[PDB]
């Protein structure tokens, strides 16, 4: 029978199925148990299939049947504030999810004619990545570095800062210890960010199929809001562990090996997933919604994370993924130990979208940061002997030092647009030439605190509007003058 | 007469036919009931063909019928493909309608003969000052483009597209290998805005496609360029056409991944056993034949900053010139930002280009070299040092740097100022005069975006 | 002052030459390591 | 039913069963006429299961019968295992007669769910200077020691055992330490004379056993730790049993030794294809649920003394506090040889340890990192050349590098000097004084194996 | 007391034998169970107790403790100790003595590296003085 | 007089055929038989005696000595003569002409480095003048 199949091998988590003629690629299968399976390779005389679940209960001779349905996941607005597996089942023990409709996990990105330029911006609360390396709605950027260098902290702060912006967030964790996932969810719930945050978990003690098919499901949940005209944001805690799981699965299928044992198609694996984060045009939204939504666009933002060994960025997977994204954020181990907390390397970090993804005030005020940091990079080595240098170069060096110290911040404390603008304006105008280098952070924190209690209405206008006007500039200048006149750090 | 699929593992698909009729290498087949067409890559026994699909294979069961086209993937090529976006097989993706062309050509064609093409070095005049002075091209040459985003690479490409048609009545073809979708959309919209889309054709190969698509797209662009070359005008004279390749590094990587997929044994350091043969198949066909010419501008990525790596080594054996775009000059505000000290050519010799041009270029080059060696001192301790000679060298270097810039005809719309297609002789004469010292009185601000030589004078007398 | 500048420029030249040699060695070692690993992997996959 | 042996290569033995009586995975089997038992590893169809023999395969031939127990290897768990030493199948090897316990649990079991995961909130002093400052511990956590052969992992493990386990009451500790027999026999003896053998259970395997025994030692110890913590005395707890394994690496070494014989293709460096999941399924079960707590300490071997090996690199993600030992510091005379850099603990947060502790730790790490980059400059140019703000950093870095050294109670046979113990507050006070610039006149030779600051003052006075 | 002239040659011979016999190759072109090969041999050196002597001798001799000492030798290439095999053997024994070429050619004989050479037994295997 | 425009490309073509013939890769960049491929070719260029000429020609020619000279060309990457193929041909030839690139870009053309370019039969071939 076409539906009827057998089992001829159960080893290391992969099952070879006899019979099952006229099957399909990616079509789920039943397995005579709660667990279901997937049909990755269709050889001449035996279908291969991985198992999504615990395979220890599968034995030779057990039966399996082809459903005829491609893997799908529950998707909707009722998944906010819940924690699920890579298939969509709750694990937090807060009751069943009232599912409304499902969607496929493997789809294709919208065509070229159905896209639009990225002008809408996305804030992260970090003065390091919001003035030098801006991110926009629809852009895809990478966070890359070594172990224990604050890669996740930066990802999580972005989710925390999406309060008061209406952007739904999704969090995917692959190959992590369960206690770390639990602590992350607890910290998310503590701040109140769990309301708009969905979590998909696949821990270390979980078959490689669920550590391999998790980012696809996360993206599918993230695509619901884009097609409806709303914004979304998705974060993959690690793509390296997913690559390792894919390598393990392929090597168990004995597919042709390659450099570092990787199979033939590793570039396609991450390319097809990372090409689905895009901004759609209003016409596409109208066509998809059949006119229920008009004059609205959508946007999906992606922030993959990749871990490198000993600083080697020339390995196979890091080079595959660097060429795909529209930017790169580089975190250095030496900078972390040196005291630079957000630990970004501004020299090599790049963003292809550029200033097109900023508000007017941020875009106006951003240039004085890059100029100062470039000059300090060029003149850094002259620190020992500086009296011989002329006064202009010494002043440039001092400004570079002060700016480099201002770039520091604290986790779980995202900055707002108004605070960033005030700090950058105070830096550019030169009001911090008086202060000592060591006490930059204290001065910055005190100045921000004074404004939010004294000039909160101005801050509200800046936050909602974001437009920069002569009057706003005059108000900011007067407020900073008042603070410097009457306050003690 | 009809086959059926017998194996499906990822992209690779083995298809079995009758023993008598077996499609040749590189032939194309179509699977009934679906949008997938198959391509033959390696022939095995028992009448079993090992092929690579040109699309996504999700939802593909075994035992489906396949019909043989018996010919390679033929693309519709003609005058109706001007200003359209087409994929690897030629189907429009701009949602604008089918292409009216009926005539079609294969993409796998034998290379020209030994005496089929006869050429003498003959410079192609683009009209750009710095390129025609320091890195002259040649009809039938291949040019390597170095640099990333943020330096207006697309602006230079658009300017070349416009100038070739303005001067030599030449159409152009654009082929993208593994291009990002966002960048392709921006490029299409900006070329539509700048009124250049009417003279160019487009073929896109996207990242999210399987490697079998991003591999065989350069041939698809090349077929169209070759057809444009051989369209006889009244009184012959053929035509001069161009070809842009987005990145040949991704072309080699597509080859490497395909070879890995079919199971060929690795060569040397993780590269396909067959790499050079393929790049000769591509690069050789870009030649100057008797009835016309095809040039080519290609962007090159150097992996791991290693020129010793086999891929750049195989690449550099076919190049005739290298254009290096610098982020420093772009930050300076002079566009184009083409580096005047790191760009080289194989035509900058006293024989082909003429002696006077040769020593003019050499003189400007070592002047710029002296300025580069001295700018560190001039920037660390200022210009307060007292030495007349190097000060004069500094002023001449600054004047030359400003003079290298010129306004383009692509920005007239957003800028409001007109372009200038400066002829080579005026550039040579102006540079000779500048080196001699006659224009030691003109203010340096009078050379910014000032087109030819005389214009500079009036602009100066305007002040 | 002149002698100090002479020593410094000699040091710069030596450092540049050393950098060139180290880069050559590094590229050679990287390619050799990749090739050796590929050979070992292919041999192991053939043995099984 | 009963099967027969059809093939034997070293440790790997595959036994062919009947059509319908094929034993499930991990269904231990008994070989009749011999003390050997087999465990199922993978199925191969046709009624053949490829297994691994627990015990030597010398003395057996093809054709021998086997009886299926249809149950995993079960060990005796209870209060009667306290004070007893047993081999992996649970057979006592202390010549003390059988064990009176009927409760038995399988060694293969699933992992705790996400719902029943408990946080860790209380610190745990250990007396070491570097550990209590740069890497605080916490009850219910996971701790690992990373080192290359000959660098002192054991000595540190024995010091930790002697420093916390002997003092905490009702611990019901568990010992899974596996090492050179000489080191083991001494332990059992040392534990006895101290009269602490009452509340300790031990499972021990040597290095000479075939891969069957070395593969499943840790699972037995985990089962004995799981039973203890889970149980609850009336109005009582599980006793917070503590687990100490000195044999984590052998698990993976035996896995990779037998992977090739099970048919698995080579991966990465050549480590087995399924390294990550095999390490995870074991490293997960060592956790503290809401029904109890487990405090574990492990020893992690670093092959070839590089931390980018796939075996130690995978284990970093599974631990809370990580301690890394360096060969160079050991060769320099400093003991314990822990790399101040590259050692971190999750419990190092301003909200957990406090405010002063965090600043002290960060300042120390900053000073050392700054000193790590001044070596090349000192080489090329004289020491005199560097400014005084870096002379201070160099001298303070040297003093700090020696002040993190202290003599141990356990390791007195080597050096012959009496052992020492330091509380946390003394460590904080001394380091605060040092980073402040006080103790800048004391020579760096008085900070060696001197322990507390007042001892530093006295030792400096003696010189 | 027993001395092995060079165990590296034994390792090479074992790799030969296990390769001519069809067994899958492994890291460094060496085969599986090399650690087991070098460990099942060295662990046979031990100091038995008087009870073991009495039981083995069937009461012929009493109040005596047996012993056996080993001194295997391993050679290295280019003077490195971080090679995979040298470390695999270091992890088995109770110490090591390292001889350096740079010290040998400098006139320091016997060339023994104090920092990298250790003894695990310590002062227990010594006279009182 | 025979001139081979490039011999490294011949090595690359031979490597391609060998790798497509499913032969093992080996630990070196090229297979091990590239050495013999070049040696079997460069060995065939030599001077014969007058007696051999008469013997082969059946006495038609007398008192005349044959000859054959080879001038193969080898391509290097960044002046690396330590690679596999370049060092195989240096050691089986009677001389080397080292053309630099620094001199070529400096105007000195032809760019011949006399320090390292040597000949073995030199001083016998040259005429008296
Ligand atoms: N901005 C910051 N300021 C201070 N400490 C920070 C900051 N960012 C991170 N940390 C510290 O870094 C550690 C956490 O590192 P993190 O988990 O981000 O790194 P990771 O190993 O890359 O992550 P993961 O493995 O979970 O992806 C903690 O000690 C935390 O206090
Ligand atoms: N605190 C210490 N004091 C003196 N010597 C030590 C100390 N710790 C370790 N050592 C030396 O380092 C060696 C490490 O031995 P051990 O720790 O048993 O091996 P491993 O490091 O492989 O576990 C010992 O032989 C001992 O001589
Ligand atoms: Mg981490
Ligand atoms: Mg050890």
């Amino acid at each position: 029978a076409k539906n009827e199949g057998t089992i001829v091998m159960v080893s290391d988590g992969i099952v070879r199925i006899h019979g099952l003629a006229d099957a399909m690629y990616g079509e789920m299968i039943e397995f005579d148990g709660g667990l279901f399976g997937m049909a990755l390779n269709l050889e001449q005389d035996s279908v291969g299939a991985v198992v999504l679940g615990n395979y220890l209960s599968l034995q030779e001779g057990q039966k399996a049947r082809c459903t005829g349905r491609v893997l799908e996941v529950p998707v909707g607005p009722e998944l906010l504030g819940r924690v699920v597996d890579a298939l969509g089942n709750p694990i937090d023990g807060k009751g069943p999810i009232d599912a409304k409709l499902t969607d496929a996990v493997e789809k294709v990105a919208p065509g070229v004619i159905w896209r639009q330029s990225v002008d809408q911006p996305v804030q992260t609360g970090y003065k390091s990545v919001d003035t030098m390396i801006p991110v926009g709605r629809g852009q895809r950027e990478l966070i890359i570095g070594d172990r224990q260098t604050g890669k996740t902290a930066m990802a999580i702060d972005a989710i925390i800062a999406q309060k008061n912006s209406g952007i739904k967030c999704v969090y995917v964790a692959i190959g992590q210890k369960q206690s770390t996932i639990a602590n992350v969810v607890r910290k998310l719930e503590e701040t109140g960010a769990m309301a708009y945050t969905t979590v998909v978990a696949a821990a270390a003690a979980d078959p490689a199929a669920m550590q391999y098919l998790a980012p696809y499901s996360g993206c599918t949940m993230g695509e619901y809001f884009r097609d409806r005209g709303e914004d979304a944001l998705i974060i993959y805690d690690d793509l390296s562990k997913q690559a390792v799981a894919y390598r393990q699965i392929s090597l168990l299928l004995r597919r042709p090996p390659g450099r570092e044992a990787y199979p033939g198609d590793v570039f396609y694996l991450h390319s097809r997933l990372l090409e689905r984060a895009s901004r759609v045009s209003a016409e596409y939204v109208e066509k998809f919604t059949n006119g229920a939504v008009t004059g609205k666009t959508g946007s999906l933002t992606a922030l993959p994370i990749i871990e490198t060994q000993a600083g080697d960025v020339s390995a196979f997977v890091p080079t595959n993924v660097i060429s795909i994204t529209d930017g790169q954020i580089f975190l250095e181990t030496s900078l972390f130990n040196a005291g630079i907390r957000p630990a970004v390397n501004a020299g090599i970090s790049v963003s292809r979208v550029g200033g097109s993804a900023q508000t007017k005030i941020i875009k106006k005020l951003s240039g004085g940061i890059r100029t100062a940091l470039a000059q300090y990079r060029e003149l850094a080595a002259f620190a020992q002997f500086a009296s011989d240098l002329d006064e202009a170069t010494r002043k440039q060096l001092e400004h570079g030092q002060r700016v480099t110290e201002l770039m520091k911040q604290k986790q779980y404390a995202p900055y707002s647009i108004a605070d960033q603008a005030v700090s950058v304006y105070a830096s550019n105008e030169g009001y911090m030439a008086d202060v000592e280098v060591k006490k930059i952070v204290d001065f910055d924190a005190a100045l921000i605190a004074y404004f939010r209690s004294e000039y909160a209405p101005l801050m509200k206008q800046i936050d909602e509007t974001g437009d920069y006007n002569k009057d706003i500039e005059a108000a900011i200048k007067a407020g900073i003058e008042s603070f410097k006149a009457t306050q003690t750090y | 007469s009809s086959g059926r699929i017998i194996q499906i593992i990822g992209a690779v698909i083995d298809v079995e036919f009758e023993r008598t009729s077996v499609p040749k290498i590189y032939d194309a087949l179509q699977v009934d009931g679906t949008e997938t067409t198959l391509e033959v890559q390696q022939q095995l026994g028992d009448g079993v063909v090992r092929t690579i699909a040109m699309g996504s294979t999700e939802g593909l069961k075994r035992g489906l019928t396949v019909t043989s086209t018996n010919a390679p993937i033929s693309v519709p090529v003609g005058t109706a493909t001007l200003g359209r976006i087409m994929d690897v097989l030629g189907r429009p993706i701009d949602e604008a309608g089918p292409v009216a062309t009926e005539e079609r050509l294969p993409i796998h064609r034998q290379a020209p003969s030994y005496a089929e093409q006869a050429a003498s070095t003959d410079l192609l005049e683009t009209g750009i000052k710095v390129i025609d002075l320091l890195c002259p091209f040649a009809k039938g040459g291949k040019v390597g483009l170095f640099g990333g985003a943020g330096v207006g690479k697309t602006v230079n490409m658009m300017e070349l597209i416009n100038n070739i048609a303005k001067a030599h009545s030449g159409l152009s073809v654009f082929a993208g290998v593994g291009e990002r979708t966002r960048e392709g959309n921006d490029f299409y919209h900006e070329m539509k805005d700048s009124n250049v889309l009417d003279k160019v054709a487009m073929v896109y190969g996207q990242m999210n496609e399987p490697p079998g698509n991003r591999l065989r797209v350069a041939l698809t662009g090349l077929t169209m360029a070759e057809y444009f070359r051989d369209e006889k005008d009244e009184n012959g004279k053929g035509r001069d056409v161009l070809l842009f390749v987005d990145n040949i590094y991704r072309y080699t990587l597509a080859g490497t991944e395909v070879s890995a997929l079919l199971g060929r044994m690795p060569s040397a350091v993780g590269y396909q056993p067959t790499l050079a043969e393929e790049m000769g198949v591509l690069q050789e066909r870009i030649t100057s034949t008797k009835s016309g010419s095809i040039t080519s501008i290609q962007a090159v990525y150097v992996p791991a900053d290693d020129l010793t790596d086999p891929s750049p080594a195989t690449t550099f054996a076919h190049l005739d010139a290298t254009v290096v775009l610098s982020r420093d000059i772009a930050s300076s505000g002079i566009y184009p930002a083409i580096d005047p000290l790191d760009s080289t050519s194989r035509q900058l010799d006293p024989l082909v280009v003429g002696q006077e041009h040769y020593e003019i270029a050499r003189a400007v080059q070592n002047v710029l070299q002296r300025y580069k060696e001295l700018k560190d001192i001039i920037a660390i301790l200022g210009m307060d040092e007292l030495a007349e000679e190097d000060k004069l060298v500094v002023y001449r270097a600054r004047k030359i740097q400003r003079f290298f810039s010129q306004p383009f005809h692509v920005a007239e719309v957003f800028t409001g100022a007109p372009g200038k297609l400066v002829p080579l002789k005026e550039t040579i004469r102006g540079f000779k005069g500048l080196l001699a010292g006659e224009y030691d009185h003109i203010p340096e601000q009078a050379f910014y975006m000032v087109g030819g030589i005389d214009e500079v004078i009036a602009k100066a007398e305007k002040l | 002052q002149s002698a100090r500048m002479v020593a410094m420029k000699a040091a710069t030249d030596n450092a540049g030459q050393l950098i060139k040699d180290l880069q050559l060695i590094y590229n050679k070692l990287r390619q050799a390591a990749i090739t050796q690993e590929i050979s070992e992997i292919v041999g192991g996959a053939a043995a099984v």
